[PDB]
């Protein structure tokens, strides 16, 4: 019945800005829509962070589908503006991916998300 | 035309173009690029898969049964499984699922007596959710392919645990297993297992 | 079935668990009448959850789903369609893919 | 003719914002130019190609004609209006052209 | 160290004081600071790169215009490598003004990684000191009461203190993981410090070289604003509306409020949808997830008071009173008169000892100082709020 299902909490949504700002620190976060089918098809792409309040909402549905097609995770933040900020943006972010890069600082960070993700879908 | 995007050969006879196996997008094809003894699917039998997404194994698979052999994917996932579906609008060995396979069932009149099943399936319970297939639907001395993936079943576990207690998961249902693989080097800590459903004769 | 799209009708009544009209008007014919606490007519079953939706449709019939149940019933797939003698009209293999393939498009359903 | 109107007829159906976007022409070889609707949305705004305005202006009416593919790819029922309000954004871009 | 000693939180009517918002010429005003002599004076600054001066002491009318300076793109460095950045006027994004508590020398600062003190009369320069570092872009000010301590925070994270009449730098504190948004001081030699993402805030002693820790956690992400009442006490805003009123008893806040500004304005189901049923409209709206807070834009409290006052894009400056017995704060009023975003608010004060006669100030923009961060705002065009309140 949801179309931007499934959708995560607070709580977890503020997890999963702390990884999206401390990527965006690692510079192993690649923004956006275009940075993220170019992440999916390349197959580095390593999880998704995606806000549902964008307009309109589907700009982003292309990452579940494609998201299910290459068992890469994803998830549906609350927040656009928060997320934003997450990103470090003036601009309201609404995508970001997460990607491969061996030189991590936030390599266990990553999977401790993508944990509550793949339990959330 | 690729299914996927692979290459595709095409050779002359007096056209016959043959799918190229690529090992790291199928832990099956992987499987094979890693090396085999007694491989249970077969150019004339009916062969069900477990968990068959889309295409990107279980295509391969129709082509290896052949114009004989059917291919039975099971499935759940409305996204992957429509590309499934119009996949099969074109062969006619496919037929998939949509059904979840904890209650195989649910799906009994819709295949009858399969001889060889295929896993690929990331759930934690994968002796159970094939054990409830190939109780009722495999054929005596049919043959199971485990695909195991251990990150997604226990991963607090160390690395041949995963492998050697579903082995025995297996040995308690009169699976007993003919042998074991993990292909490293296309997947990093996976695993392939043969054996096959014995159920007469386990010792 | 008269058409491939009571199959249809039929599947997706297998596949929730319910038990369709004919699926009870075989068994009124097929099955008669015994007693409702001892001696009852007793049906093997494969799926153990429309147990209870025949036993709503039948009271005195003993509804079994055990491991000789799928036993019989696995080497009735064993042995196939030859234990119809004439009587199965066509090919299952035929049957098989339109069936999987319409409920495959009735519950992706698009 | 009567192959054209069935053709814009359909366009006008299921991808209405990928006939508001550009238009049913190129909208309609489009999906034969993916081969299929579901291989337009996989497909990125640099990976597809249409026809200083070809560096400009066939990556951004892209961006958008994909964007319009994808809720053409998702919906049940998809709108008219939303083909109108992402061609508007090739609209300003444009008259920046 | 000094405690609360000013009860007139029950003498403001709200309802009867004057609400207006003034005609400005410039744009995007990032910060309203405001000067009282121990006549009344206005600094502004304004993304034109300007730095205006407003006269706000006529409490009965609008302010007047006293003077500006625009700076532009001919102050560009001309060399774009090296450690200086001392040229005299401004190329990119002011964060701050800040006007002495002695009113003789006024600093600007922001991107351009420069700290550039101006003299009052002349409106020209009187110093400029570059951070002399490239991620050093300093967003947020502290001066000292009484005295020329300046106390800047950077986007490096570095605290540094300045001495004024003298063109000197005295000390910088480390400590902070992420950077540092706002930081508020007071007549003694203390000054408080709020993170970016970290949500830990450090009560600072600038001589000692010691910090304390003040961590709070709808979910919080930032802590955007904070202000210096008393000693022993202050508060900071968020941007879920956390609003904690801060004591040195716990290191968990001794109030903590939810929502203030009421919830942000749902999204528009067409927008959103683009979805020729109706029925999926509301299907992607999420219900009560999707739903979010308000930010607190600006938090100001005049020192030693029980009274502080939010600001925030929804167009409500609410102002809070707090109790006698120090442990909680309630509603006082609203402020509407303009909305917007509100960046610096910044509250004048005249009369006698016993009849105070105020102006409030807040600096109202379509966005913020620190970024643009908006989206459907409603009824907001540049200017400068004022207020005048008596009793």
């Amino acid at each position: 019945n949801p179309k931007a299902f499934p959708l995560a909490d607070a709580a977890l949504t503020q997890q999963i800005l702390d990884v999206v700002q401390q990527a965006a620190n690692l510079r192993q976060l690649k923004k956006g829509a275009n940075e993220a089918t170019k992440t999916l098809n390349r197959g580095i792409s390593e999880f998704i962070i995606m806000a549902a309040d964008c307009e309109p909402i589907e700009i982003l549905l292309h990452l579940p589908l494609l998201c299910e097609d290459k068992n890469v995770p994803y998830v549906f933040v609350p927040s656009r503006v928060a997320l934003g900020r997450a990103c470090g943006v003036s601009r309201p972010v609404i995508a970001a991916s997460i990607t491969t890069n061996d030189a991590s600082a936030i390599k266990t960070q990553i999977y401790a998300v993508k944990d509550k993700i793949e339990t959330l879908l | 035309e690729s299914v996927y995007g692979e290459k595709r050969i095409s050779v002359e006879e007096p056209k016959v173009e043959y799918r190229v196996w690529n090992p790291f997008r199928s832990k099956l094809a992987a499987g094979i690029m890693g090396g085999l003894d007694e491989l249970f699917i077969a150019p004339g039998k009916k062969v069900l898969y477990l968990g068959a997404a889309s295409g990107t194994s279980v295509s391969h698979v129709s082509d290896v049964v052949g114009p004989e052999g059917v291919v039975y994917a099971v499935e759940f996932s409305h996204r992957p499984g429509r590309e499934l579906i119009s996949m099969a609008k074109k062969r006619p060995n496919i037929i998939p699922i949509i059904e979840d396979a904890r209650h195989p069932q649910k799906y009994r009149m819709l295949i009858g007596m399969v001889d060889c099943v295929f896993a690929d399936v990331a759930q934690p319970d994968q002796a159970r959710i094939i054990a409830l297939n190939s109780h009722m639907f495999l054929k005596d001395q049919g043959g199971v392919v485990i695909s195991i993936k251990a990150n997604c079943i226990d991963s607090t576990v160390d690395a041949e645990t995963v492998f050697a207690r579903e082995v025995q998961k297996l040995r308690e249902e009169r699976i007993k297993p003919l042998e074991q693989l993990t292909l490293e080097p296309y997947e990093r800590d996976h695993c392939i297992v043969v054996g096959r459903y014995m159920r007469s004769g386990l010792k | 079935f008269k058409g491939a799209a009571e199959a249809l009708e039929n599947a997706n009544d297998i596949s929730e668990g319910l038990v369709s009209e004919s699926l009870k008007a075989i068994l009124d014919l097929n099955l008669p009448k015994a007693s409702s606490k001892k001696k009852n007519i007793t049906l093997a079953i494969s799926d153990k959850n429309l147990g209870p939706s025949i036993k709503e449709e039948f009271p005195y019939v003993d509804c079994i789903s055990n491991e000789l149940a799928q036993d019989l019933i696995r080497g009735v797939r064993l042995h196939g369609e030859k234990l119809f003698k004439g009587l199965q009209s066509g090919d299952l293999e035929r049957a098989q893919l339109g069936l999987g393939h319409a409920y495959s498009r009735a519950k992706v359903k698009f | 003719r009567q192959l054209y109107d069935y053709l814009c007829e359909k366009m006008h159906t299921v991808a209405p914002n990928l006939s508001e976007l550009i238009g049913e022409v190129i909208g309609a070889r489009l999906i034969s130019h993916a081969g299929s609707l579901t291989n337009l949305s996989k497909q990125a705004a640099s990976t597809v190609q249409i026809l200083k305005n070809k560096g400009r202006i066939s990556r951004y009416l892209a961006n958008k004609c994909s964007m319009a593919s994808r809720i053409d790819n998702y919906s049940e029922e998809p709108s008219n209006v939303f083909g109108s309000v992402l061609k508007k954004q090739v609209e300003q871009r444009l008259e920046f052209y | 160290q000094g405690r609360v000693f000013r009860y007139f939180g029950d003498k403001l009517l709200i309802s009867e004081a004057k609400q207006s918002f003034t005609r400005v010429g410039e744009n995007n005003l990032t910060c309203i600071s405001c000067f009282q002599p121990v006549r009344l004076f206005a600094y502004t600054v304004s993304k034109d790169l300007q730095l205006t001066k407003y006269d706000i002491t006529d409490f009965s009318k609008r302010p007047k215009k006293l003077k500006y300076a625009k700076g532009g793109a001919k102050y560009i460095p001309t060399s774009k490598h090296e450690y200086e950045n001392t040229t005299e006027g401004h190329y990119d994004e002011i964060l701050t003004v800040a006007a002495s508590p002695d009113g003789k020398y006024v600093v600007t600062g922001g991107r351009d990684r420069k700290l550039i003190v101006w003299s009052t009369e002349s409106l020209s320069p009187v110093k400029v000191i570059p951070t002399k570092d490239r991620r050093g872009e300093v967003l947020s000010l502290a001066f000292r009461k009484n005295s020329d301590q300046l106390y800047a925070s950077c986007a490096d994270f570095k605290i540094r203190t300045y001495s004024i009449n003298q063109f000197s730098q005295l000390e910088i504190l480390y400590g902070h993981h992420d950077i540092v948004e706002d930081i508020s001081a007071l007549a003694m030699e203390r000054c408080v410090t709020v993170g970016a993402r970290d949500r830990t805030a450090m009560l600072w002693k600038i001589p000692d070289e010691t910090r304390l820790t003040f961590r709070g956690g709808f979910c919080e992400g930032s802590i955007d604003v904070v202000s210096m009442v008393d000693d022993f006490h202050f508060i900071t805003g968020s941007d879920n509306g956390n609003i904690c009123l801060w004591s040195l008893a716990k290191k968990k806040p001794i109030f903590t409020e939810r929502i203030a500004h009421g919830i942000l304005p749902e999204p528009s189901f067409n927008d959103i949808s683009g979805e020729t049923d109706e029925e999926l409209r509301k299907r992607q709206l999420q219900g009560k997830k999707l739903l979010q807070p308000f930010w607190i834009t600006s938090l100001y409290a005049i020192p030693y008071s029980n009274v502080f006052i939010s600001g925030s894009w929804s167009g409500s400056l609410k102002v809070w009173k707090i109790s006698d017995n120090l442990r909680s704060f309630e509603l006082l009023g609203e402020l509407s008169g303009a909305k917007g975003v509100v960046t610096k608010i910044q509250v004048v004060e005249s009369g006698k000892h016993g009849k105070e006669k105020f102006r409030i100030l807040a600096s109202i923009a379509k966005e913020h100082r620190l970024g643009r961060w908006i989206a459907n705002v409603s009824g907001a065009r540049n200017g400068i709020y004022s207020a005048v309140i008596d009793q």
